[PDB]
RNA sequence: UUUUUUUUUUUUUUUUUUUU
RNA sequence: GCUUGAGUCUCGUAGAGGGGGGUAGAAUUCCAGGUGUAGCGGUGAAAUGCGUAGAGAUCUGGAGGAAUACCGGUGGCGAAGGCGGCCCCCUGGACGAAGACUGACGCUCAGGUGCGAAAGCGUGGGGAGCAAACAGGAUUAGAUACCCUGGUAGUCCACGCCGUAAACGAUGUCGACUUGGAGGUUGUGCCCUUGAGGCGUGGCUUCCGGAGCUAACGCGUUAAGUCGACCGCCUGGGGAG
RNA sequence: GUUUAUUAAAAACACAGCACUGUGCAAACACGAAAGUGGACGUAUACGGUGUGACGCCUGCCCGGUGCCGGAAGGUUAAU
C-alpha cells in the first residue's frame, strides 16, 4: 500500500460510483489509510488503476 | 521599450528629449566592402515620387543572398543601418572571410554561429526550415524560393512556422496567413536586433530625414492645380477623392503570377 | 539521482523499430552514468480516450536513477518523435525495482 | 555553502587551541568567507529574491556580529578586521 | 456511462446511472451555476443534518 | 442560495391638569 | 558571573510554491464534403434574423482561441491577499532534533523601508466561452429595462508612481497563570503492537470550569480579574474628510 | 524660423505620432513607343493615403439622411 503492487489487490475499496470508498465499513487507521493515498495518485496518472468503467 | 540595455531620453535643458541615446554602435572608417545609390528620382523624365529633396542617399551594406551555410564563423563587433534601422554584425568566417550578417537583440561572445543540411540547428547565416524545429522566430525567409531573404531587418516584424502545414508549405504573418511559401526557403533566426530604434520616434525632425531627402508633408492641402479641390477661401469642405485610383477600402489586385493568398480576414 | 518514473506510447504495432529504439533511449541515461531499476515492455494496450486514430499504443515504462541534465533531452526526443502519441514523468518517494 | 577545502583551512587559522570550530571569531570568517562565495554565482538564475534574502540576512548579521565583539572584547575585535577588514 | 440492455422490451436496466455521473454533477450547474456563495455552504449544509 | 400580479393615495388636529 | 533570551553549523522533513521554464484533456465555433425534409431557437405569451439558394444537427477532414476540471476532502496552507493539474531551476517559510560553540548579540516602534484588494495612467498587444457597456426586436401607464440570439471590458499582465475602503478578540506587546477535563487534529516516547490505541507528550486549533467578577440575555484564568514598557490614535453637536 | 520674392511679413502652418488603408508580393505608381531606373539592394513595425496639430490626456456619442465600400439570401433586365 506504500508503493503499487497491493493496491491490485485492494480494488474492491472503489464504490459502484467508480471512486476511492469512504472507510466507515471498515474504518481504517490515519497511518495505513495516508500510504494508500500517494499508491492510488501515482497509479491514477499511469493508468495501472483504470479509473472507472470506459477507463 | 520597457526592454534593456533602453538608453532612456533626457532631463530638458535642451531642445532635444530624442534623439536615441544608444552609445556603443556608431563607428568609423566605412570597411573595404562597401557600397552607394546615386542621383536623384531621375526616372526618365516626368518623375512621379512626389517632393524629392534627393541630395546625401547615400551608402548601403553590401552583402545580400549570404548564402555560406556549413562553414562556420564568429561575431566581431556591431553597428547600425541608416537605410533599415537595421542591428547588423560583422561576422568572420573561420575558413579565411569577412561578411555582414542581420542580427538579434545582443549576439556576442564570439557565439557558435553555423548552418547546414540537419546538421546543424543555432543562429546559423540561411538555414532551411525543413531541417530545423517550430517557433515565433525565423527571420531571414527566401522572399521566394532561391530569390533572397524577405526581411533585411531584425525590427520585431515574427512569421511564425506552422508544422506540417499541407504538406510543408508555412508561416503566419500579420497581413496574409496563406502564404503558403514552402518550407524550402531558407531561415536564420531572429526577428528582435533593436526595436528601440522605430518603437519610438527619434526626432520632429531628425539627421534621419532632412539631410538628403524630404519626406511627404503635403498632397490635398493648398494649389488646386495638382488634387481634386477645390476654389479658394480656406474652405475646402467637399467631396475630395484620391482620383481616378482610390483611398478608404477597396482593393487592387484581381489577377499575377504565383497569387498566394486564398482566405483573406483583412479586418 | 531523481529516481523518475516516466511512460511513453509509440504507435502499436512497429514491433521491430521499439528494440533498436529501446537501446536508442536508454543511451541517454548509461551516456549519464544512471541506472536503471527496471525497464518494461507494458506491450499494445487499447485506450482510455480518442488519440492517434489506431485505438491502442505500444508503451515502455522504465525507473531510473538519473539527474535533471537528462530529463528535457527525452521530453525533446520524445515530442520530435512523429510516431509518439503520448508521455509523462513523475520523481522521488524511492524507487520501484518490482515490475507492475 | 562553500568548499571544505576552504571550510577546513577557516577552522585552523581563526581557532585559537582546541575546539573553537563555532566560535565568534571562527563564525566571523566563515560568514565572510560564505558572503564572498555567494558573489562568485550570484550573477545568474536572475529573478532570485527568494535565495538574495537568506544572503541579505547573513550579510546584514556579519555587521551585526562585528559591533558585538566590539562592545564585548575591544582587542579580539581589532586584531580580527586586521585580517580582513570588514569594518562597512 | 455506457449500459447494456437486451432482448430490447426498452428494461430501464439503464436506472442505476442517477448514482453519481449521469445527475450529481449538477450540484453546481443549471442554465447558468450559482457562481457566487456555495463554497462554504458545502460545509453550511453538515451542521443541518446530524439527526 | 430565481424571486418586478401596476406605481402612486396632501397637511393638520386626535392625545380627559399635577407633586407621589 | 548566570538563567541562556540569541545565532551558526550539523541532521532530518511535507503540501494548492515568491519569480523564470514545460505542458495531461471535456464541450463547442466555423468550415471542407458526407446526408435527412422542411421547421431550430427563445418566453409571463414569444421575438429582429433564418427555411425548393434544404431550421439544426450528427460523422469524416481541417483551422484557430490555451479555463484546471479532479487521489479534492465529511479540507489543507499562509504576514494578508491568494493559486488549486505536476514539475525543471533559484528553493519563501519552516521546524522535529542528538549535539556543538559564544555569553542579551534580546524585545517592541514613529517619520521612513518595502508590500499594497476595488481603480486610473498605460506602451505594444495576447483578442476563446459568459456578460456592465455595445446593438435591437419585444412586454410598454415614459422601459432611459431586465430579457433573448449577437456583446466588450472584466479572465490575467511583462514592467511600474499604487494608501487602501468593510483586512472588527468591534482588540498590541506579552510573562507568569498549573481545580482542569471534553473534542477536531498532528508530529511523536513506551507496550507479547494479541486491539476498534491502552500507559502517555509538545504543538496547531477549539470545546466552555470555579472562587471572583456580577444589570438582561451571561461572561466564568490565560479571555475583560489582578499587573506592566508605549510607537500611537482619543478635543463633544455643525464645521470634514 | 523666412516659407507664398508681387498687397499680408505671418495672426500661413512644414512638424510627428496612428487607428485605418494599396502590396503576401514581377510589390503601389508607368513619366519614355521597348525600359524596370524611384521605392531597391528592398516586405504589409520597409514605402505610399487624405490629414494629423507641442506634451499629455481625451474623443463622450447619436445611424435619420448622405457617404465609404462590401456581399448575395433576391427582383428590377445586358454585351453573353
Amino acid at each position: 500500500e506504500i508503493d503499487y503492487k497491493d493496491i491490485a489487490t485492494l480494488k474492491n475499496y472503489i464504490t459502484e460510483s467508480g471512486k476511492i470508498v469512504p472507510s466507515r465499513i471498515t474504518g481504517t487507521r490515519a497511518k495505513y489509510q495516508r500510504q494508500l493515498a500517494r499508491a492510488i495518485k501515482r497509479a491514477r496518472y499511469l493508468s495501472l488503476l483504470p479509473y472507472t468503467d470506459r477507463h | 521599450v520597457k526592454c534593456k540595455p533602453t538608453s532612456p531620453g533626457r532631463r530638458h535643458v535642451v531642445k532635444v528629449v530624442n534623439p536615441e541615446l544608444h552609445k556603443g554602435k556608431p563607428f568609423a572608417p566605412l570597411l573595404e566592402k562597401n557600397s552607394k545609390s546615386g542621383g536623384r528620382n531621375n526616372n526618365g523624365r516626368i518623375t512621379t515620387r512626389h517632393i524629392g529633396g534627393g541630395h546625401k542617399q547615400a551608402y548601403r551594406i553590401v552583402d545580400f543572398k549570404r548564402n555560406k551555410d556549413g562553414i562556420p564563423a564568429v561575431v566581431e563587433r556591431l553597428e547600425y543601418d541608416p537605410n533599415r534601422s537595421a542591428n547588423i554584425a560583422l561576422v568572420l568566417y573561420k575558413d579565411g572571410e569577412r561578411r555582414y550578417i542581420l542580427a538579434p537583440k545582443g549576439l556576442k561572445a564570439g557565439d557558435q554561429i553555423q548552418s547546414g543540411v540537419d546538421a546543424a540547428i543555432k543562429p546559423g547565416n540561411t538555414l532551411p526550415m525543413r531541417n530545423i524545429p517550430v517557433g515565433s522566430t525565423v527571420h531571414n525567409v527566401e522572399m521566394k524560393p532561391g530569390k533572397g531573404g524577405q526581411l533585411a531587418r531584425s525590427a520585431g516584424t515574427y512569421v511564425q512556422i506552422v508544422a506540417r502545414d499541407g504538406a510543408y508549405v508555412t508561416l503566419r504573418l500579420r497581413s496574409g496567413e496563406m502564404r503558403k511559401v514552402e518550407a524550402d526557403c531558407r531561415a536564420t533566426l531572429g526577428e528582435v536586433g533593436n526595436a528601440e530604434h522605430m518603437l519610438r520616434v527619434l526626432g520632429k525632425a531628425g539627421a534621419a530625414r532632412w539631410r538628403g531627402v524630404r519626406p511627404t508633408v503635403r498632397g490635398t492641402a493648398m494649389n488646386p492645380v495638382d488634387h481634386p479641390h477645390g476654389g479658394g477661401e480656406g474652405r475646402n469642405f467637399g467631396k475630395h477623392p484620391v482620383t481616378p485610383w482610390g483611398v478608404q477600402t477597396k482593393g487592387k489586385k484581381t489577377r499575377s503570377n504565383k497569387r498566394t493568398d486564398k482566405f483573406i480576414v483583412r479586418r | 539521482m531523481r529516481h523518475y518514473e516516466i511512460v511513453f506510447m509509440v504507435h502499436p504495432d512497429q514491433s521491430e523499430q521499439v528494440p533498436g529504439m529501446i537501446e536508442r533511449y536508454t543511451a541517454a541515461i548509461t551516456g549519464a552514468e544512471g541506472k536503471i531499476h527496471r525497464l518494461e515492455d507494458w506491450g499494445r494496450r487499447q485506450l482510455a480516450y480518442p488519440i492517434n486514430k489506431l485505438h491502442k499504443a505500444h508503451y515502455v515504462l522504465m525507473n531510473v536513477e538519473a539527474p535533471q541534465e537528462v530529463i528535457d533531452e527525452l521530453e525533446t526526443t520524445f515530442r520530435f518523435n512523429d510516431a509518439v502519441i503520448r508521455s509523462m514523468v513523475m520523481r522521488t518517494k524511492h524507487a520501484v525495482t518490482e515490475a507492475s | 555553502s562553500l568548499s571544505t577545502e576552504a571550510t577546513a583551512k577557516i577552522v585552523s587559522e581563526f581557532g585559537r587551541d582546541a575546539n573553537d570550530t563555532g566560535s565568534t571569531e571562527v563564525q566571523v570568517a566563515l560568514l565572510t568567507a560564505q558572503i564572498n562565495h555567494l558573489q562568485g554565482h550570484f550573477a545568474e538564475h536572475k529573478k532570485d529574491h527568494h535565495s538574495r534574502r537568506g544572503l541579505l540576512r547573513m550579510v546584514s548579521q556579519r555587521r551585526k556580529l562585528l559591533d558585538y565583539l566590539k562592545r564585548k572584547d575591544v582587542a579580539r575585535y581589532t586584531r580580527l578586521i586586521e585580517r580582513l577588514g570588514l569594518r562597512r | 456511462i455506457k449500459v447494456r440492455e437486451n432482448e430490447p422490451f426498452d428494461v430501464a436496466l439503464r436506472r442505476f446511472k442517477r448514482s453519481c455521473e449521469k445527475a450529481g454533477v449538477l450540484a453546481e450547474v443549471r442554465r447558468r451555476e450559482f457562481y457566487e456563495k456555495p463554497t462554504t455552504e458545502r460545509k453550511r449544509a453538515k451542521a443541518s443534518a446530524v439527526k
